[PDB]
């Protein structure tokens, strides 16, 4: 079989920026990859389409996925409110890594972050489940609107998203 | 610091 590829079309204050495609490691973390895949197609009746990146810290990461509160306090998985840390086989080795945000052990919901640098201090605490396949330049463009405290100067949204393969 | 949490963002 093949690992699924999903995409996000990013917009800045409603102006289309571009498309970022991610490869999800379903062969290493099937449950975590499936969650992100289903939230991208919106097939369970809820998902990432229309949500925003509420926290961007230049040189660190872009965080998003809170489609219920749009502020870091919400979101939910396709398995109920939260699910377990599947495994920590993969590490935060550099720019482009896709990983799950959480609030402690076994609290995965829908929030995730895209690393713009190697973040080894998160290894073993956040489940890495994918990587940017194309469009890393769009993620770099996104960083420009972030700040040291995380607040963005423009509203960065996922205008559309779905599965390519 | 540099953490990625959901709810109580820490230093």
């Amino acid at each position: 079989m093949v690992n699924p590829t999903v995409f996000f079309d990013i917009a800045v204050d409603g102006e289309p920026l571009g498309r970022v495609s991610f490869e999800l490691f379903a062969d290493k973390v099937p449950k975590t990859a499936e969650n992100f895949r289903a939230l991208s197609t919106g097939e369970k009746g809820f998902g990432y389409k229309g949500s925003c990146f509420h926290r961007i810290i230049p040189g660190f990461m872009c965080q998003g996925g809170d489609f219920t509160r749009h502020n870091g306090t919400g979101g939910k998985s396709i398995y109920g409110e939260k699910f377990e840390d599947e495994n920590f086989i993969l590490k935060h080795t550099g720019p482009g890594i896709l990983s799950m945000a959480n609030a402690g052990p076994n609290t995965n919901g829908s929030q995730f972050f895209i690393c713009t640098a190697k973040t080894e201090w998160l290894d073993g605490k956040h489940v890495v489940f994918g990587k940017v396949k194309e469009g890393m330049n769009i993620v770099e463009a996104m960083e420009r609107f972030g700040s040291r405290n995380g607040k963005t100067s423009k509203k960065i949204t996922i205008a559309d998203c779905g599965q390519l393969e | 610091x540099l953490l990625v949490t959901a709810g109580l963002v820490l230093a």
